[PDB]
């Protein structure tokens, strides 16, 4: 069984498995780091006793949530109730699945790329919809209608925000996107695309300030699945933002993984800072900002990007 | 090529391991531990606007990957497309279709 | 193939009506004004109608890998634009009594007119499909415009469900045709077959599925059951538009498709279309014998007249005046349906609420409305094939076309259906004069439109030579 | 390549068959979404990558979301639907199923008599689709935008609450 | 190496299944669902036909097909919401006011 | 002539009237049967809700829905219910369901001595403390004919103003948190900890000092109170400006708060509204100036 083809296949499989394991542990440790960073922002310490520096708090949470009594409501649909955390985890996980972390270190070098990210987000809205329906509660139903309306109102321009980087790269591939950032990172030309993608990625992750309850009927491992899927999705959006607007793994001196991890961790810290600082806007202004402002901004940005590209092509 | 079939195997392993990992943690959560309003039409309007603008967005998705090959003629065609889309959006905004509170 | 300035000036009615749609939408978004929006709509449609003359100056050519502009496109674009202008003119007094928003009606009429112009200019399967749906969806809006009324909502639901099913059938048929052929151009549907294997099973089945879809769209038997209910439930200007513009545009694109496709010469398709036309004439004439409602009777009339049109369609590959006969018949049928449904709309205007009935009560119309009764009986005699009417000239053209191609079964069907149509049309025209027990210039404009249609039918029935010369001048590309 | 096509086609057929014979609207829409995912897998196995991408982005990401939105808006608890079982009585479904089966055999006989060298499965990228879309199909794009606008206007006019 | 006939057979099977669901179901919602299945099957047939010939025409016609499908689904759901608002039921056989 | 004279403090299925002299003040024996049946009415209250019981009319037209916020709110203002008549998201009728926090403080006042009732006066407004103790001991001193010396007046004014600053800081923090910004409540609770340090030094307790007495205060001021007061007075204004610039000048908070539930002088006068609302209606009425007490004229 000694052959270079089988060795390469096993090595690529191990690389994908390593990427997935690092992502799930990074999401869980980022929930712990969200707690710690909220403590740091709010002039306190946070969890720092369970193990060295609180690093074993996540293990305690996992053990508690595994050994808690699993509950499914008596008057609820079992399949949909079980299937909502499945979507909330796996949809944005496989949205991460296209992100290139290093040259030669990728899971799938697809020809669609952030198109596949859009498929995964459109699948991810079903988690909120299914959790609202399967709870058999009208309060959670109305909350899910509101949350799904918000996520639709911002997914309506998520892809059009990514279209500026698509136009400047000329292809849907992520490797071509990070190769086109060899001189100037995409945050400089596609700045409006950058802010609109930031707002859209914040909104579709059900995070501050675009949130709300449909979580009340879940408990035990299903609530933990929703939680870790939310943080894994924040990791996914941060890494996609790094690979789309900040060159990804490209850097002058450090190894490419060091630059990619530094930019990703900076965007996670910026997520926690956004949660700590900004207040909650009301529904009407949130939907008005999603529709009236960001979508025409993305359309005008795409038009200006096309005009600049065709002007620069002699 | 060896690289492409290796990449397909890696993607298949990623999908299978992710789905099976979430299923396994669901099974473990189920296994461990002992035991003891009328909705308005504004949601429909918002979802329908999302659907229509998502199809116009898919047209723009198709255009954006081939801007250089289409030339200035494709830019003109997409300009009329985006102008019609923005006229529709302005029409929706000005009649109160996108306003939640009356 | 790219677009030239010559291709742009050949695109003038499409661009003008689209710019009218954008301008009307921006006017609605600025301030809801019924009069201003209707004026902008009719000015845009008239601008397209007069830019047809510049299109005729530009000549006949192929504008797209999709569209082709020639005299065929000129004639059918003019018919569709005239139908849309008459629809707006009849729609304003009906919309004067509407409590809800009125400006969306003209937007939908403009978009449906755009779809009709695209169907007139269509030289592609994609363009044919897009024109069919661009006609259908505004008709979904207009049929159920008065959705509070039960009849209009029911007609909208029936039309939407059945047209979605027929669009699925038509798209599956185009998919089978494209799988057989490999090119979606009209001329290339059968160019890859020779030496007597034109009757390929996949191509025949695909063309049969689009025949099903178009026979729904043309109220052909046995896809005709929607016609009286949708005609009755919809508003009367919507009934006018659905009777004239949609049928004219779809039959024009069917004419162009069957003329340009080499598989239209195949005998099995011609025999199937002969059976469809025979059954359509017989059924649409027999089913209107005992109708007390003018809208259902006019729907069965539309079924029978489209059967006569299909009879003229069958001899397209044999005769030489078959498309000329179709043009003359379609002009006469446009004017006949315009006059009849305009009289119906002027009696049904303004909209007197959704809870009140829209009953016609045509008995004794002469004793309070003499001019409208005269117009209505003129159009009733025109639809019967009675002489000194344009409908008689169209019926004579259909009869000559059927005589040329030895389609004697279809000719006997035309004679029998003409007798039955004579019975019910004369019953309506004589019920107008029995005994039974406005105030704005838009209503006067609608009355002027129906009076001009009646006078045009009378003059071109007495003297049909200018219309024949105009239709012969609309020569398509061989 | 062909393995994925056959498995996804069988999954889509089974899911649609469970769609048309189900009483729960949400379960029917879930099986419909599963069939859409399988049909997009069929698309990806045939090289039409843009077709599958738009199948899950739009067909399984906008249209089915709208259907689930409407279903949960109505709060359909199967009133006079779950308690009827009308489509499962053989006197109702034997006729239409026989008719659809007859049409299926006719279409299959038509399909089996065409030239077929097979599908090579070469991936047609979205770049070529966008080149053809804004090249030889400009009027298709503009009038499709017009059609989407018309559908939006009609659905706004009909689905208002007042 | 996949035959075109097998893809066309799959599309035909899905089309007649959607039509059967459109016919035998008295609910308007399941009728719209069956309509969605039929138009998706037609789009699948167009994609298979386009990929057999190696052309982008199939994908372009699919794009037009799903634009129509999205618009038609929106229209039918608006009409369904109007029917459920003004009649409190989705019985398609009970809405038969005009006939003959 | 009352539109709806139902019980507001006790539940509707309560026998007798508690503030009558023949009613026993002390707690009756507990029964799980009463609790279980009351759980049954708590279960069927959503199903058997009749708007005519609560004074609402034309309930369920069928364009109105009934919303119950309580009984437990996720806030520090207490636990209570509000039933709302709704058209979509618009409130047309609403009545609050109160009495979930009834402690019988008046009935307790009839069974405690004049001296032993002061800790009960603490827990009337539990963010007030000495502010709640002051009117009771002032009225008892009016009964006793006691004129307190000046040092007593200034000490009571000091503690009342300290607890007023504590309550105002907690109120501003909870309003900011209810808007959506959860950060400044931590810093303002640190400021409340500074106030609590001074109050612990003076009275020996944090929240309910029970330190005011009939005729004075329980102890003299501890040696070193002025140091803690000086550090607190130096600490406060920078933190106040920081909270202002962080949240009360934010445009999102202004959009959430400006123009919401506005009333004029007539509405405040006819409904007995006092304090911040009455002065926000333009009426200058503070008891510390109009009818001065505890030597407030010397400040
Ligand atoms: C709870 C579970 C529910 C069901 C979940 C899914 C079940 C199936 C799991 C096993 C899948 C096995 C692997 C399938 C093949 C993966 C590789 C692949 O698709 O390769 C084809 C193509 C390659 O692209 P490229 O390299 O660019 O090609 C150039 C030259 N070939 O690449 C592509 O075409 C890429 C695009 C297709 C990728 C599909 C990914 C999965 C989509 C479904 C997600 C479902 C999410 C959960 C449920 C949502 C609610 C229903
Ligand atoms: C195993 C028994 C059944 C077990 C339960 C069901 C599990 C899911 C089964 C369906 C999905 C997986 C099917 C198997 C895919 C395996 C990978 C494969 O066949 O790849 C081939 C090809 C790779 O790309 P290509 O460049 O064409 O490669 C040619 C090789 N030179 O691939 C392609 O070109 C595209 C590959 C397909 C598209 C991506 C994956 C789509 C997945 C859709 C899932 C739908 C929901 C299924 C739900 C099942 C449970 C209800
Ligand atoms: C990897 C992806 C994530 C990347 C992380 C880093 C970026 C995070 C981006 C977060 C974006 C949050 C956007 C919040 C939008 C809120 C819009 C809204 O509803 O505003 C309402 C408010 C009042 O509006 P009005 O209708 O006038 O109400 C007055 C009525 N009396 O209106 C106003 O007060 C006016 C201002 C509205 C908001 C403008 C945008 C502010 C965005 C937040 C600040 C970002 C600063 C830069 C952060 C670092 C970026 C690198
Ligand atoms: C938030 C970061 C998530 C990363 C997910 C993927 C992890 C893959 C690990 C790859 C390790 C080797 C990287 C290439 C070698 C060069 C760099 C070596 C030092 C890190
Ligand atoms: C043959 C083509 C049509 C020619 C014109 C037909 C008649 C049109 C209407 C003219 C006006 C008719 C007035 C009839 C009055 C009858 C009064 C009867 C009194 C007992
Ligand atoms: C109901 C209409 C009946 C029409 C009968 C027409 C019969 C025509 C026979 C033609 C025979 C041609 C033989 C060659």
């Amino acid at each position: 069984w000694i052959s270079p083809e089988l060795i390469e296949i096993l090595l690529t499989i191990l690389k994908a498995v390593v990427i997935l394991l690092v992502v799930v542990t990074c999401g869980a440790f980022m929930s712990f780091g969200e707690r710690r960073l909220l403590g740091l922002f709010q002039n306190r310490y946070g969890p720092n006793r369970v193990g060295w520096g609180g690093s074993l708090q996540l293990v305690a949470d996992m053990i508690k949530m595994f050994f808690k009594e699993d509950w499914i409501p008596k008057f609820s649909d079992r399949v949909i109730f079980t299937l909502a955390p499945m979507i909330a985890f796996t949809s944005l996980l496989l949205a991460f699945a296209i992100v290139p972390v290093s040259p030669g270190w990728v899971v799938a070098d697809l020809n669609i790329g952030i198109l596949f990210f859009l498929m995964m987000a459109g699948l991810a809205v079903y988690a909120v919809l299914f959790a609202g329906w399967s709870s058999n509660n009208k309060y959670s139903l109305l909350g899910a209608m509101r949350a799904s309306a918000q996520t639709l109102s911002y997914e309506v321009f998520l892809g059009l925000s990514l279209m500026g980087v698509v136009a400047q790269a000329g292809s849907f591939n992520m490797t071509d996107i990070v190769n086109s950032q060899a001189h100037v990172w995409n945050v400089i030309p596609q700045f409006f695309g950058f802010i609109t993608f930031a707002i859209a990625g914040v909104a579709v992750c059900h995070r501050h300030p675009f949130d709300q309850g449909y979580h009340i009927e879940y408990s035990g491992m299903k609530f933990g699945l929703f939680f870790v899927g939310e943080y894994i999705g924040i990791v996914t959006i941060s890494a996609l933002m790094v690979t789309l607007f900040f060159g990804g793994w490209q850097g002058p001196l450090l190894p490419p993984f060091i630059w990619f991890a530094l930019k990703t961790a900076f965007f996670m810290m910026m997520f926690i800072l956004i949660r700590a600082s900004l207040p909650r806007p009301r529904y009407d202004q949130v939907m008005s900002f999603g529709w009236k402002i960001c979508l025409p901004l993305t359309l005008i940005n795409l038009l200006v990007t096309a005009a600049v590209i065709l002007w620069q092509a002699q | 090529s060896t690289e492409v079939i290796a990449h397909h195997w890696a993607f298949a392993i990623f999908l299978i391991v992710a789905i099976g990992l979430c299923c396994l943690m669901l099974v473990g959560g189920w296994f461990l531990g002992g035991r003891a309003l009328r909705l308005s039409a504004k949601f429909y309007l918002v979802a329908m606007f999302f659907v229509i603008f998502d199809v116009e967005a898919l047209y723009l998705f198709a255009w954006s990957t081939s801007i250089r090959e289409s030339g200035w003629v494709g830019f003109v065609e997409a300009a009329i497309f985006i102008f019609v889309l923005l006229a529709g959006l302005v029409y929706l905004v000005r009649i109160g279709a996108l306003d939640w509170t009356p | 193939m790219t677009i030239t300035p010559q291709n742009l000036i050949a695109l003038l009615p499409l661009l003008i009506v689209g710019l009218t749609v954008v301008v009307v939408m921006l006017s609605i978004a600025w301030r809801r004004n019924h009069f201003l929006n209707a004026t902008l709509s009719v000015i845009g449609l008239n601008a397209a109608l007069v830019s047809l003359w510049f299109v005729g100056q530009a000549g006949a050519m192929d504008v797209t890998p999709l569209m082709r502009v020639d005299g065929f496109a000129m004639l059918y674009t003019g018919l569709v634009l005239l139908a849309s202008l008459a629809t707006c003119t009849f729609a304003y007094p009906w919309l004067e009594g509407y409590n809800d928003n009125k400006d969306e009606f003209y937007l939908l009429v403009l978009i449906a007119a755009l779809g009709g112009i695209l169907l007139a200019n269509a030289n592609h399967l994609a363009s044919l499909f897009l024109g069919i749906e661009l006609i259908s969806l505004p008709l979904f809006g207009l049929v159920g415009y008065a959705f509070r009324q039960k009849r209009s909502l029911e007609a909208s639901i029936k039309y939407t469900i059945l047209s979605a099913a027929a669009s699925s059938f038509l798209l599956f048929g185009m998919a089978l045709v494209y799988a057989q052929s490999g090119d979606l151009s009209f001329v290339a549907l059968g160019k890859n077959l020779g030496d007597g294997m034109l009757n390929e099973p996949l191509l025949l089945a695909g063309f049969g599925l689009m025949i099903v879809g178009l026979g729904f769209k043309l109220s052909l038997v046995p896809f005709h059951l929607w016609t009286p209910d949708v005609y009755q439930g919809a508003p009367a200007p919507v009934s006018t538009f659905l009777a004239t513009a949609s049928k004219i545009a779809i039959f024009g694109v069917v004419m162009r498709l069957f003329l340009y496709a080499p598989v239209g010469d195949s005998e099995a398709i011609r025999v199937v279309l002969a059976i469809i036309a025979f059954a359509s004439i017989i059924f649409g004439n027999l089913m209107a014998l005992s109708q007390t409602n003018i809208k259902r009777l006019l729907g069965y009339s539309s079924i029978s007249h489209l059967g006569y049109l299909l009879v003229a369609l069958i001899a397209l590959q044999t005769g030489e005046m078959s498309m000329e006969a179709v043009g003359v018949y379609l002009a006469g049928y446009l004017f006949s349906s315009l006059g009849a449904f305009g009289v119906v709309s002027l009696m049904s205007s303004p909209y007197r609420g959704p809870d009140a009935d829209s009953l016609f009560s045509y008995r004794g119309l002469f004793w309070h409305r003499p001019i409208l009764a005269a117009v209505m009986t003129v159009m009733m005699l025109s639809l019967a094939g009675i002489p000194m009417t344009l409908g008689f000239i169209g019926k004579f053209y259909v009869l000559a076309v059927g005589v040329q191609a030895h389609l004697w079964w279809l000719v006997g069907a035309v004679v029998v259906g003409s007798a039955i149509g004579l019975y019910y049309y004369l019953r309506v025209a004589v019920s107008l004069y029995l005994h039974a027990p406005p105030s704005n210039w838009q209503y006067s404009a609608g009355g002027i439109v129906v009076l001009i249609s009646a006078l045009l039918v009378l003059v071109l029935g007495v003297w049909p030579q200018p219309l024949i010369s105009i239709v012969r001048l609309a020569m398509p590309l061989m | 390549m062909e393995f994925a096509f056959y498995i996804c086609g069988l999954i889509a057929i089974l899911a649609t068959l469970r769609v048309i014979t189900h009483t729960n609207p949400v379960h029917a829409l879930l099986y419909l979404i599963i069939s859409l995912l399988a049909i997009s897998g069929v698309f990806f196995s045939l090289g039409a990558y843009f077709a599958g991408a738009l199948e899950i982005i739009v067909y399984a990401g906008a249209i089915m979301v709208l259907f689930v939105f409407v279903v949960m808006m109505l709060n359909l608890g199967g009133s006079e639907i779950e308690q009827e079982r009308q489509w499962l009585k053989p006197q109702v479904w034997i006729g239409p199923a026989i008719l659809s089966a007859i049409m299926l055999v006719v279409i299959v006989y038509a399909i089996l008599g065409v030239n077929d060298q097979g599908i090579d499965g070469t991936p047609i990228s979205a770049k070529a689709v966008g080149i053809t879309l804004f090249g030889p199909y400009v009027l298709a794009v503009e009038l499709a935008s017009m059609l989407l606008l018309a559908g939006l206007v009609v659905a706004f006019h009909v689905g208002r609450e007042e | 190496m996949i035959p075109l006939q097998h893809g066309l057979i799959l599309a035909a099977i899905l089309f007649v299944l959607g039509l059967t669901g459109l016919v035998i179901r008295r609910n308007l919602l399941f009728m719209l669902i069956g309509l969605e299945i039929m138009i998706n099957a037609s789009a699948l047939a167009f994609v298979v036909a386009g990929s057999y010939w190696g052309q982008t025409d199939g994908q372009v016609m699919y794009i037009l097909a799903i634009s129509l499908a999205a618009a038609e689904a929106s229209i039918g759901l608006a009409l369904l919401l109007q029917l459920h608002r003004r009649r409190q039921n989705l019985n398609i056989d009970s809405v038969s006011e005009m006939r003959g | 002539g009352h539109p709806n004279l139902r019980r507001i403090m006790m539940p509707q299925t309560w026998k007798g009237h508690p503030l009558r002299k023949d009613y026993p003040a002390r707690a009756t024996e507990f029964s799980p049967f009463e609790l279980t049946k009351a759980k049954q009415d708590l279960e069927m209250e959503a199903l058997t809700f009749k708007p005519e019981e609560w004074g609402m009319k034309r309930g369920t037209n069928e364009d109105f829905m009934f919303l119950n916020l309580g009984p437990n709110h996720p806030s520090a203002h207490g636990a209570f219910r509000i039933v709302l008549q709704l058209d979509g998201e618009e409130i047309v009728d609403c009545v609050p369901d109160i009495g979930y926090h009834h402690r019988g403080a008046e009935k307790m006042g009839e069974r405690q001595s004049w001296h032993s009732y002061i800790p009960y006066t603490d827990r009337i407004e539990y963010l007030g403390g000495c502010v709640n103790e002051m009117p009771y001991v002032l009225a008892v001193e009016k009964l006793a004919g006691i004129t307190v010396p000046d040092r007593v007046n200034v000490i009571r004014v000091m503690l009342s103003e300290l607890f007023r600053i504590n309550s105002h800081l907690l109120y501003i923090s909870t309003f900011i948190q209810d808007v959506g910004a959860m950060t400044p409540v931590f810093f303002a609770f640190t400021d409340r900890q500074k106030i609590y340090d001074l109050v612990e030094a003076i009275t020996g307790f944090r929240m309910h000092p029970a330190w005011f007495r009939i005729g004075g205060v329980a102890h003299d001021l501890p040696r070193g109170w002025d140091r803690l007061l000086r550090e607190f007075l130096d600490w406060m204004p920078k933190r106040l400006a920081s909270y202002e610039k962080a949240a009360l000048q934010n445009t999102i908070l202004k959009g959430r708060s400006q123009g919401v539930a506005a009333y004029g002088a007539k509405e405040a006068l006819e409904w007995g509204t006092t304090g911040a609302g009455l002065r926000a209606t333009g009426i200058d009425f503070d008891v510390r100036k109009a009818r001065p007490y505890s030597g407030y004229e010397n400040f």
